[PDB]
């Protein structure tokens, strides 16, 4: 299967507050099982130790429970009096259950060609690059 | 052979520059067959040199600047018992006529790396 991970970022630190965003719109899984997720990742030292250096006082608290529930709002769009997220880049991952020996993790060529509000979907299913992985 | 040999030699400067960087400088740096000092063997002239690394560089650089122009050399190497690694695969055609995408070739690479992890002890670190 083929698994596409995005990286939209905030335009500025404001006040010293900043934000990024990580898309996955292959997968597909019930609101229990990304809660599930997003519990494992809260007390993953690997993340916190990258952002150690990174200026990130609270590497911990820094990832919202509520992203799989509260509604995400579309590529380009933004909040009243706020800049909408800028894609920084996008990566591609093939990952085969068959039989895992290693992960090729690169970046998606040519990502500007593409309708980004389209592939960004998260409930989309038509999209060019990304792909539905039914789990 | 030979009138291949005459045609690059004289008829290409690239070829000029090595061959009179060979005979008038390199030429100091020869070596009597079997010493332990040979690392360049020319199967051409049959002749052994020892070169260290000052003018390996120049040598590398006039080497290179002949191949940019399809220069024709049999310039070979000796290999010591601690150098580079080196892997030889002279596949078997079933057929006359393969593709060897770029993915095959990572997959390979990786077995490779594993393989070498397995079977060796690798330094510690990045």
């Amino acid at each position: 299967h083929k698994i596409h991970f995005f990286f939209t970022l905030k335009p500025e630190a404001v006040q010293g507050k900043y934000g990024f965003h990580v898309l996955i719109p292959g997968l597909k899984m019930a609101a229990s099982t990304k809660k599930s997720i997003i519990a494992s990742l809260q007390h993953d030292a690997t993340v916190q130790k990258i952002l150690h250096e990174q200026g990130v006082a609270n590497p911990e608290s820094c990832l919202d429970p509520h992203s799989a529930s509260v509604p995400s709002l579309l590529y380009g769009s933004s909040k009243l009096n706020h800049r909408p997220y800028q894609l920084k880049t996008g990566f591609e991952l093939v990952f085969d259950s068959s039989d895992p020996d290693y992960i090729p993790i690169h970046q998606i060529k040519n990502i500007e060609s593409y309708n980004l509000v389209s592939e960004l979907s998260l409930t989309n299913e038509q999209g060019s690059l990304v792909r539905p992985v039914y789990c | 052979d030979t009138i291949q040999l005459t045609a690059q030699r004289k008829y290409l400067a690239e070829v000029q520059a090595l061959e009179t960087l060979l005979a008038r400088e390199l030429s100091v740096f020869l070596t009597e067959p079997g010493s332990k000092k040979t690392n360049i063997i020319n199967r051409i002239t049959g002749k052994t040199y020892a070169l260290p690394s000052t003018e390996l560089l120049r040598f590398y650089e006039h080497l290179e600047q002949c191949r940019k122009q399809g220069a024709l050399m049999y310039f070979l190497e000796r290999q010591g018992t601690y150098s580079g690694l080196m892997l030889d695969y002279d596949l078997k055609l079933n057929t006359n006529a393969p593709s060897l995408e770029s993915s095959v070739l990572s997959r390979l690479c990786h077995r490779i790396f594993v393989h070498i992890k397995n079977s060796s002890v690798l330094p510690e670190g990045s």
